[PDB]
């Protein structure tokens, strides 16, 4: 195979800066392929990866004492530090195997790299250090180490196995942020990615941030691949469940603005929301659930999730009585009188959806005096609320 | 007329508000002077440390000072990552 | 060190700014908030004031001008506006 | 060749809410690779007019098929405006075509270029908003545009005439905001070797202003190009094209774009830094706009000219000729004053080429020894910025190696 490749990679490193032509042929996209390469897999042999490794140290060692020149060192060294401690915890997994006569002596521990990663995942707060770690291969490197340790312990409560979860997905969180093409890496981990939908379930509602702020990011400005594998990983269903569980408010913030990015994808993921047992029932229990600290920043998130799949509630009569039970139709009026952008755009939004096809629930509204209230913002700076004032002015006149 | 929210969706982030989670506080320094004449918003001057309370959204954050608390521009603000 | 409107790296990217004042027409800016500065090198306003724009090579920092005098200004502090007045 | 698939995607976009779920199914980016295809490599994917036809009006179907939600408000208005394009480009081929090959052309048809102005005009003040641009790149917007100002080169080399002039100069610029921090964008117009030609040709034009325009999209393009961009950049000759422009231009700010421009490809390779002293005048030029002041901006030409200086210092050390031609214009001098100045850029710039001059030269040696350099380079030796700290002690190195007095 391609094992040749990365021996007339590292033979073409060794000699005294012709390693320097190397990154202008454009071989560091080539080295990180063999390292990580699922571009799609692509990634060679444990001594092909030894090979590319080294003369990838080379390189980024044969430069000039720049700026760009000592970032690049300081990240690549710490890179270099998790990928030899991912040798270790692959070897162990090679080891420790169906089959394999496990009477031989090898574990890795995970106190030793946490340092490592947490300054990589302070240092990915720069912007400089990102562009970085991402022509580094920094973030597969950052979500190879994620991925490998909770396949081996699944949901632990150990401290220090905790906090690498933890740091690895700040770092996935600042690498992802904004671009484009690491969300699209990330998403393509499958491995990786299961894993971190996987640490929901955690106890530590720390983690469970730190899972549900990715998950948001991946979540934004999608491409259709990374949609797709948000969807096929159950991302949706299983935020959704450990939202119904979460204690800390800081980690229901994180979690709703994940689902709320989620909500705007697929009926298909609307649908799964509205499968959830008492979901629907959480949802219009956030519509008046005031935050400590951003005091209105559930009710947004909140009413935002319920914007989306109030498009498919409007089908169902169950899923329209459980909203009924909890009192929504009425808080979505009080929400009109609100001085926030956000929140009237929700509920103009979602009494659009519910105002039609439905005389129990329209009804219900005219008895509740909303034609007093929605005038009051049909001539409003805004078209989606104006819209949303309208169309549902045009629902409820149509049944007098 | 200020909007603190941004109304689109749950957006993207940075982990600001994961280096608050574990207990740890972490704080901002000013870079320019603040000036507003509104109780919902933070005021301060340059130089000013600000611990960062709130930095869901991208555009404004809510900080609080000894004085008390509010709003206030993310830009306004290089924040610290090492100890403080 | 003060206010580096400097950006050594290299000459990096911009938006289509300063190909808008190229026709001879003027490009303007509102002002979102205060401009607190005693340095005569900077230009301070108040929000609302609208500053016409001169230079905006660099990205963090812009050259404007308003019926008082001229002098640089964080971009971050100013909503620009592509059409007419 | 494979009509079929475009024939297939209107048919699902037949039914009037199956669009919905085709986006969904990532149909868009399959709609405008029927429309442009970019992804190809040169020698190992558009589609004929016939089924490009068919595409665009599937396109139309999806995009309309959504709510008035803002996306939709947003698109439709983009949209409709990239349709303009793409119809008049069509009118463009079915007339390059058909019109200049070796078939009889007696047949009644010119498009008027008139007509499209205040088309791309919107478009180009559309795109100085994010939110306008991810849009545009949902629909393929860069491409079509891309694809105007080319086909239009294509056309009128040289034209100099006002309404075609303010075509290419709305394009060029919504080309600029377009690859302005978008990485698959820049890759994207840099594969478009026939409009990067067509880009590069304008530079010979007598109009500042579009000469502005130009020099801002390869500044852009040249910022953080990959491998391929790089390589596209300097094959087209743009470093000669650029270098060429700024010993004939008058208007300040068109400089102001171009010298910026250089300086990102100054730093690509070592050929690109020959590229720009093969160049006639060219380094005596760039010496001459060490001690050029500007308008606004004060420091601006001479920060971009000291920079795209640093960068090929290098180059020039080697060459005795290129040396003598920086001493006839007092070069050195220039630069020990770089060193007393207020600005980051312009101090790291100087102890940047002063400490590739300094070296394996006791020509000038000598002379930075009797201009008293040792005494300006020792108070920065222990600077707080570490690169001016290493540069000057580095060239203080290089000058105590040589000493003729005590």
């Amino acid at each position: 195979d391609k094992d040749d490749m990365s021996r007339t990679l590292l033979a073409m490193s060794s000699s005294q800066d012709s390693c320097i032509s190397m990154r202008q042929s454009g071989c560091l996209p080539l080295l990180i392929q063999l390292l990580h390469g699922n571009d799609k897999n692509s990634r060679g042999s444990k001594e092909a990866r030894a090979r590319a490794s080294a003369a990838l140290h080379n390189i980024i060692h044969s430069q000039p004492d720049d700026k760009r020149g000592r970032r690049e060192i300081r990240v690549l060294h710490l890179l270099e530090q998790i990928r030899a401690y991912c040798e270790t915890c692959w070897e162990w997994q090679e080891a420790h195997e169906p089959g394999m006569d496990q009477d031989k002596n090898p574990a890795p521990v995970e106190h030793q790299i946490c340092p490592a990663v947490c300054v990589l995942m302070k240092l990915s707060f720069d912007e400089e250090h990102r562009h970085a770690m991402n022509e580094l291969g920094g973030l597969q490197a950052i979500a190879e180490l994620l991925q490998v340790d909770c396949e081996m312990y699944g949901l632990t409560n150990d401290h220090y196995s905790i906090t690498l979860r933890r740091y690895a997905g700040m770092a996935l969180t600042n690498l992802t942020f904004g671009d484009v093409a690491n969300k699209a890496t990330l998403c393509s981990m499958k491995g990786c990615m299961r894993a971190l939908v996987a640490q929901l379930k955690s106890e530590s509602e720390d983690l469970q941030q730190v899972i549900a702020s990715v998950l948001r990011n991946l979540s934004w400005r999608a491409d259709v691949n990374s949609k797709k594998t948000l969807r096929e990983v159950g991302s949706v269903k299983a935020l959704m469940e450990c939202a119904l569980e979460v204690k800390k408010e800081s980690t229901l913030k994180s979690v709703l603005s994940a689902l709320w990015n989620l909500s705007a994808h697929c009926t298909e993921n609307k649908a799964d929301i509205c499968a959830v047992d008492g979901a629907l029932a959480f949802l219009v229990g956030t519509l008046t659930y005031r935050s400590q600290t951003n005091t209105l920043a559930i009710i947004e998130s909140g009413g935002g999730i319920l914007r989306n799949v109030s498009s498919l509630i409007a089908t169902n009569e169950d899923h329209r009585q459980i909203l009924r039970e909890n009192n929504c139709l009425q808080t979505l009026l009080q929400h009109l009188k609100s001085h926030s952008l956000t929140i009237v755009s929700n509920a103009c939004g979602t009494l659009w959806n519910l105002s039609a096809r439905n005389p129990k629930d329209q009804e219900a509204l005219w008895d509740m005096g909303a034609v007093s209230m929605l005038k009051n913002l049909i001539h409003s700076k805004h078209k989606m609320i104006a819209m949303g004032s309208a169309a549902a002015l045009r629902n409820l006149m149509a049944n007098r | 007329s200020h909007h603190y929210s941004h109304p689109g969706g749950g957006g993207e982030q940075l982990a600001i508000n994961e280096l608050i989670s574990d207990g740890s506080v972490v704080c901002a320094e000013a870079l320019w002077d603040h000036v507003t004449m509104d109780d919902q918003e933070l005021g301060f001057k340059a130089g000013d440390v600000i611990e960062v309370m709130d930095a869901t959204n991208r555009e404004w954050w809510w900080g609080r000072v000894a004085d008390g608390e509010g709003w206030f521009p993310a830009s306004f603000v290089r924040l610290r990552v090492n100890q403080d």
